[PDB]
């Protein structure tokens, strides 16, 4: 799943 | 002109891969960052760079690493690559325990503070947030 | 004499002020695309032209997928910051 | 099939983040005169990023400040190319 | 897919904002030699085939109203857009004659989602202005 | 004379 840094 | 890339060594490629953060920070663990570090490591090996992966470094371990690298003798290397994989904000990279100013890291390699890299390309590749805005896009 | 800030290049995964996107299985959009473009073009292209293909690949080929609608269908453009004084060929 | 709203911007800055930029009282600013010289010579041959890299080298190697104030004397400048461009740019 | 399309009927606008004289109540000095820049730029981009518009001594309000107006023009038959800003500055900030205006505000008029006739087309911002007060001392 | 912006 796509996640933010 | 183009940079002289035929020194005996292409140079170093330091990869700082920060995945797990102290609960002090409120930072989620960064799943998938190991696939990045291994991908980077194989890519720069094919470019003939001496790669050094470093994992879960505190804000202090990062600083100490960078002066030590900038204190090395690069006289026989063509270039210098530094890859930072971490959380961040504008201007800031996070160690495991807290924030580091990016310009503190890169000042160690200023053309006056690191003579064996003067006139030589210094590449900093940063995978890290720079704020909290979202790009909604537009359909072309 | 040269400037002490000359000959740096800063390849940012995303634009000033913005989130940067990473996928838990494949890695960050930026690093996937950087490594792919380097593998395919480091023998052919100047470095900034490589990073411009990285820009296009991240911009056109990735959108976020999120069960949270706030975070869903978002885009990303990287940000090449160059104080370099010459062209950079890895060959 | 979306593109980010911040894509296809290029910001040619005359100087590095945090720094002064220099201008000469008779000749114009170092950045602009170097930009126009490079565009005149290479816009018909080189991609724009390569032109801006030659502006970078020209400002960096051929200009140094002259000031009666020792604080401002013998200073240097590097410009700052900031590209969110997705393609190469040829003016021909 | 690799080069911007530059064979539209027009290259585009080249807007030059040349601020020389600042309200004395700002404490900012006159920018001697900037007229030589604005003229050099006009001839340069005329040879590149841009429709050049020189504007002089604009307040922060006039810079914002100008940029807004241009971004609502129909650029459909233009290949690109160039904007040259000659003025005092600080990091992230350009000065009109009477005070500061954020750069992020000027450039946001030309976002993909707000200037739709320029979506997918290069938008050049050439910025001659200070970004702080550090000085580069150089290295031999 | 060289001045700053």
């Amino acid at each position: 799943v796509d996640k933010v840094d | 002109n183009s940079y002289k890339m035929d020194y005996p060594e292409m140079g170093l490629c330091i990869i700082i891969n920060n995945k797990n953060f102290h609960k002090s920070t409120g930072m989620t663990s960064r799943s998938g960052t190991d696939v990045d570090a291994a991908n980077l490591r194989e890519t720069f090996r094919n470019l003939k760079y001496e790669v050094r992966n470093k994992n879960d470094l505190t804000r202090e371990e990062i600083v100490e690493l960078m002066r030590d690298v900038s204190k090395e003798d690069h006289s026989k290397r063509s270039s210098f690559v530094c890859v930072l994989l971490s959380h961040g904000e504008e201007g800031i990279i996070f160690g495991t325990n807290g924030p580091v100013d990016l310009k503190k890291i890169t000042n160690f390699f200023r053309g006056d503070r690191c003579r064996s890299l003067t006139g030589k390309p210094k590449l900093f590749i940063i995978q890290a947030c720079r704020g909290t805005e979202l790009d909604c896009g537009i359909e072309t | 004499k040269i400037p002490v800030e000359a000959d740096f290049l800063y390849a940012y995964s995303t634009a000033p002020g913005y989130y940067s996107w990473r996928n838990s299985k494949d890695g960050s959009w930026f690093i996937q695309s950087l490594c792919a473009m380097l593998k395919q073009y480091a023998d052919k292209l100047e470095f900034m032209h490589i990073l411009t293909r990285v820009n296009r690949k991240v911009a056109t080929e990735f959108e976020s997928f999120s069960f949270d609608a706030t975070f869903h269908a978002k885009k990303q453009i990287p940000c090449i910051v160059s104080m370099l004084t010459k062209e950079l060929y890895f060959y």
